[PDB]
Parts: structure tokens; C-alpha cells; sequence
């Protein structure tokens, strides 16, 4: 029971760290979306010029 | 028509590569998700084993 | 002990779900990262052309 | 004249897309084996348990 409780804390910490780590990944995913849209618009506008 | 024929067939390559690169990149990350998901679940078996 | 074992399986599922969410962002991260490479690298050719 | 600029742009994009695909597709092979290998690793603990 104590060993399972210790594993529960590690499991809860792993899932919590994964969820918290996912928030930091949103910046990279969101930054790429804004960068991809800006780069795509720059590449598309470059063809017109 | 000859120039458009080449551009038509070549346009599919740029569209296919752009569409395939998105699936290929996601496919490579799919193994990481399954590996990470299985690794996390496997950690529970390690702590239990 | 028997209850914690079954409860551990449910808690472990949340870790996989949290890892899948975090790993899901990495899936689009690699896709956007690869797309940015084709766009960022193409930007250098745009100025050259 | 417009097709020449569009065809030339698609030519560079198609060349960069194929080159970037190999950089990501190559990693998929290692991730595919690692992800699949990790799957059987979890079963080893279950069988051993």
C-alpha cells in the first residue's frame, strides 16, 4: 500500500508534469503557427512581387 | 498547354510533398507518443515488477 | 493493496492521456517545424531570386 | 511568363520538400523501432510479473 502510494505520487507527478510540459509545448506549436503563417504569407507575397 | 502540363504535374509534387511532409512529420511523432505513452505505462509495471 | 492495484491502472491512464496531449502538441510541432524549414529556407531563395 | 515564375517557385519548393522529408522520414525509422520495441518491453514486465 505504501509502495503503491509512492508510485501514485510519481504517477500523479508524471501526468502533472506531462500536462504542465504540454503548456510549454503550446508556445512552440503556437509560435510555429504564427511563424508558418507569416513565412507562408511572405513566400506567397514574394511570388506576387 | 505544355508549360501548364509540366506545372500541373509539378504543382502536385509541391502539394503532395507539403501534404505528405505534414503526415510524415506526424507519423514520426506518432511513434514518440506511443513510445512515451507505453513507456509511462511500462514504468508502472517496472515499479510493480 | 488489491484496490490500489486497480486504482493504479486508472491513475496510469491519466498519465497516458496527459502524455498524449503533450505528445500531440509535439506532433504538430514537427509538422510545423518541417513546414517552417521549407518556408524559412525558401525565404533565403526568395531574396536571392 | 507568369507560369515561368510559378513553375520556378514550385521547383525550388519541391526540391526542398523532398530534402526535408528525408530528414524527418529517417527519424521515423528509428522512432518506429524504438516505439515498437518499447511496446514489447511493457509486455515483458507483464509476462515476467
Amino acid at each position: 500500500v505504501t509502495k503503491l502510494q509512492v508510485e501514485l505520487d510519481n504517477v500523479t507527478g508524471l501526468l502533472s508534469q506531462s500536462d504542465s510540459k504540454s503548456s510549454k509545448l503550446t508556445k512552440d506549436f503556437s509560435a510555429l503557427e504564427s511563424q508558418l503563417q507569416d513565412t507562408q504569407e511572405l513566400l506567397q507575397e514574394e511570388n506576387r512581387q | 498547354i505544355i508549360l501548364e502540363d509540366q506545372n500541373c504535374k509539378l504543382a502536385k509534387e509541391k502539394k503532395l510533398l507539403e501534404d505528405r511532409i505534414a503526415e510524415f512529420t506526424t507519423n514520426l511523432t506518432e511513434e514518440e507518443e506511443k513510445s512515451k505513452s507505453l513507456a509511462k505505462l511500462k514504468n508502472k509495471h517496472e515499479a510493480m515488477i
